[PDB]
RNA sequence: GUGCUCGCUUCGGCAGCACAUAUACUAAAAUUGGAACGAUACAGAGAAGAUUAGCAUGGCCCCUGCGCAAGGAUGACACGCAAAUUCGUGAAGCGUU
RNA sequence: GUAAGAGCCUAGCAUGUAGAACUGGUUACCU
């Protein structure tokens, strides 16, 4: 239910899309390490800390994109082994019949 | 589909030289410049008198092609895409024509969203099997030119009222009439004709490599640079590896060692092995034919 | 300037809208034409609601 | 030429689905490709009589 | 033997491991103004040797200016430039309050005198390329066969 | 998802019917029946129809 | 030809709440506006369900 | 920059301290490609004779509409040598074992 | 006898990109 109602609440923004217009500002910090050591990357620092701040919507800016463009299905997951009987052996007469 | 994930897939030579970095991060800003599908846009500035980089493909063909999602370099040796698959096969073949292309693209981000997300979803097991010349000519440090704004076009007129406070520098731009100049986006990004990957293996195929056994069934190694320091007893450590070794005459008056083994084709095994990449005993040992 | 900042982002150039917003077409229009430049309750009521708010 | 479509069957192939490979190499092998001899063949002579 | 340097880095998503932080704003953003404005800082990585404190950048410069933020009072003090300064607001069209120029440099910058004629000749070099000028040939052509 | 309002009713009527035989006669086949001859039967659905209206 | 039947229908999972929610489209109908945005229970005598687990 | 400095100490300069602490999709651009439903020529409404209401079906076709209404020629497209696994009888003539 | 293919013709709406890879070599024995 947990993970049900969050989706819920992703699709029900769109319902109301600017009622009560938005609000970010959780500026969080994120430690890295760039797998590249071997040092004159950072300066010679083996990890590096970036702030992340979400960049601001502006209140009054229509959709970016056109989202219309429309592509055919793609393959299904790989085929299941089909796991019938042996079969039952079929007569000329019933064939016909 | 759209792209967004946290924390872009970058490289160190923009990635910055200060180890604190400030990024904002625009939930779908553009679309990206080969997939042409939305994605999560960061914008950095690396350092001082830099340019704000920012990423310009999806995490999604990143992953695909094992690069940077704005130098659109590889990850590990920071090389154009066409010197890494000249330097490994080439069987990804994705579509350029359009249609192909949005359902390659649709078919891959299942297949990217249907598993772990860590590894180059088809570049992985070829990317086992690696150190061929790219190796040679990697960049040792970061070309931080890249990250360098452009050259200011009202300059170009003579008419840049801003002077000595435009951001933009005030330099030469390079003459068109020039091979380096062109590069599209997507030339860069599907390996096809990039005239830096050109330079590139027109350098690494003029590098320095091996000569053939010119006379049949020769294995002798004639070997320069051996040194005065090193012992013979670590030779045959170092040389068991390839066969059935034959005799080593050894000459310490010219530092010339003599090999011979038992099929030209171990000598030929050891001539890709040995040479102009073989140091031991932190000393190079140069080994010829003849 | 946001009514005709969408007639011509949808290529109406054979629409006028004035300054009492009024729309009248320009020119004497095809039948292609006139389909493509009909507006919905949306536009037209937004539209006069201007009308309104300028007498 | 001004279409969204249609290009894309020479250039490559159309939705190209690779076959799924395993349990026997098959990299080293690959078919040869058809004689042109374009100096007796027509259009009737590819698709074969009606 | 079978990874690369990639490979065998504990990485968390194709370019290494990413962790959330938690470091304090004021430290953080003093390190990164130390590193922007002189050319050192402190390292933010949590082990790398597992001992004391060492400097990351142009560690030389660090010792010079004894490991200095912006935050505080600086060492050198010289060589200020010189600006304009009305600070009244009486007179019209002479007040420049914190918008004062300084009285060395200066507006409009053109290149040189030879950068201009090569620029001149490399929008040359473009025009060529763009080509839309073409005379009908009337060149004669002839001799005896 | 367009809705059947009232000019789809019938139409979707028949749509569904012919479905419902279609699984019906998917069904009803045994094993080893050749897998075609579903159009055939679904004419004579139609055939039994227009007699049933003609008495 | 024009006039003919379907012989197989149209498969769900390709638009507007199908993968992506149509890559979030800011198109809305005005029967998915809020309503009725609250689920009544049963009550106790209504048939809640421990009044319904003890009976026979 | 301002102020306090029982700072040198004049009303000039300097010293210390306090407060104040990191804008910018960095352009007045250079470029770079794709579109319109208008003319201009050819062209002319689906249902086995003709004249025709329509309602659907399917998706790498969309348009007007706020539309999960409704229209767009029933909006258009759909017209196909429509061949998918897998064979056998009987007699006669000729050559062969 | 239509305002649509097709099909031509001329058109103009979005971008402010990513990128520039450039250096090394010796010779010698017995019949
Ligand atoms: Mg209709
Ligand atoms: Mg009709
Ligand atoms: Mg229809
Ligand atoms: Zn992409
Ligand atoms: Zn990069
Ligand atoms: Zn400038």
């Amino acid at each position: 239910r947990v993970a049900l109602e969050k989706s819920v609440s992703q699709k029900v923004a769109a319902a109301m899309p600017v009622r009560a217009a938005d609000k970010l500002a959780p500026a969080q910090y994120i430690r890295y390490t760039p797998s590249q050591q071997g040092v004159a990357f950072n300066s010679g620092a083996k990890q590096r800390v970036i702030r992340m701040v979400e960049m601001q919507k502006d209140p009054m800016e229509p959709p970016r994109f056109k989202i219309n463009k429309k592509i055919p299905r793609g393959p299904p997951s790989p085929p299941a082994p089909v796991m019938h009987s042996p079969s039952r052996k079929m007569t000329v007469k019933e064939q016909q019949e | 589909n759209w792209e967004d994930a946290d924390f872009p897939i970058l490289c160190q030579t923009c990635l910055g030289e200060n180890p604190y970095i400030r990024m904002t991060k625009e939930k779908y800003g553009k679309e990206c410049k080969i997939c042409a599908r939305p994605f999560t846009v960061f914008r950095w500035c690396p350092g001082v008198r830099m340019r704000f980089k920012k990423t310009e493909v999806c995490q999604t063909c990143s992953k695909l092609k094992n690069v940077c999602q704005t130098c659109l370099l590889d990850l590990e040796y920071g090389l154009p895409i066409q010197v890494r698959d000249a330097g490994l096969s080439f069987k990804d073949d994705m579509p350029k024509s359009d249609v192909n292309k949005e359902y390659y693209t649709q078919n891959m981000e299942r297949e990217i969203s249907n598993s772990d997300g860590t590894r180059p979803v088809g570049m992985l097991g070829k990317a086992t099997s690696t150190s061929d010349m790219l190796l040679k000519l990697a960049r040792t440090t970061p070309y931080y030119k890249r990250n360098r704004p452009h050259i200011c076009s009202f300059w170009v007129k003579g008419e840049c009222k801003r002077g000595e406070e435009c951001p933009y520098r005030h330099e030469k731009p390079t003459d068109p009439d020039d091979p380096l100049a062109d590069q599209n986006i997507k030339d860069r990004y599907y390996g096809i004709n990039d005239p830096v990957a050109d330079k590139l293996l027109k350098r690494a195929s003029t590098m320095p490599r091996l000569d053939p056994p010119e006379d049949k069934t020769i294995t002798t190694l004639y070997v320069g640079g051996l040194g005065d320091t090193i012992t013979e007893t670590d030779l045959r450590n170092h040389f068991y590896q390839f066969g059935e070794i034959r005799t080593i005459t050894v000459v310490q008056r010219q530092q010339c060692a003599f090999i011979q083994f038992a099929t030209r084709q171990a000598a030929e095994v050891a001539a890709e092995k040995s040479f102009n990449k073989l140091i031991v005993n932190g000393r190079r040992l140069n080994v010829k034919w003849g | 300037n946001m009514l005709n900042l969408l007639i011509h982002r949808k290529n109406l150039n054979y629409l006028h809208l004035d300054y009492n917003f009024n729309l009248k077409p320009v020119k004497t229009l095809t039948t292609k034409e006139r389909k493509k430049s009909r507006f919905g309750n949306a536009f037209h009521l937004c539209r006069e609601v201007l009308r309104l708010t300028k007498l | 030429r001004k279409r969204k479509r249609g290009v894309d069957y020479n250039a490559e192939i159309p939705f190209e689905k690779k076959p799924a490979l395993g349990f026997y190499d098959t990299s080293e092998e690959n078919y040869q490709a058809l004689d042109a001899d374009f100096r007796k063949l027509r259009q009737q002579d590819l698709d074969g009589e009606l | 033997p079978f990874r690369t340097q990639q490979m065998a880095a504990p990485r968390n998503m194709l370019s290494g491991y990413a962790e959330p932080a938690h470091i304090n704003d004021f430290m953080f953003e003093q390190q990164r103004r130390t590193f922007a404005t002189y050319g050192y800082a402190l390292d933010p990585s949590l082990d790398n040797h597992q001992v004391s404190a060492k400097y990351i950048g142009s560690v030389e410069e660090a010792e010079k200016n004894q490991g200095l933020t912006v935050f505080e009072t600086g060492q050198k003090k010289t060589e200020k430039r010189k600006k304009f300064k009305e600070n009244d607001a009486s007179n019209i069209d002479g007040f420049l309050g914190p918008w004062a120029k300084y009285v060395d440099e200066k507006d409009v910058a053109k290149p040189s005198e030879e950068e201009q004629k090569e620029l001149d000749e490399i929008t040359a070099k473009r025009q060529k390329k763009g080509k839309q000028e073409e005379e009908k040939p009337g060149e004669e052509k002839t001799i005896l066969h | 998802a367009k809705t059947v309002t009232k000019q789809r009713v019938e139409s979707h009527f028949d749509l569904e019917l012919r479905a419902a035989v279609m699984h019906d006669i998917l069904d009803m086949m045994p094993e080893g029946i050749k897998q075609n001859k579903a159009r055939t039967i679904l004419q004579h659905l139609s055939e039994a129809w227009r007699c049933w209206k003609a008495n | 030809t024009a006039a003919r039947p379907t012989f197989e229908p149209a498969r769900g999972g390709r638009g507007k709440g199908e993968g992506d929610l149509s890559q979030l489209s800011k198109q809305y109908s005005s029967r998915d506006l809020p309503s009725h945005t609250k689920i009544k229970y049963r009550q106790t005598t209504q048939d809640a369900p421990e009044e319904v687990r003890n009976r026979d």
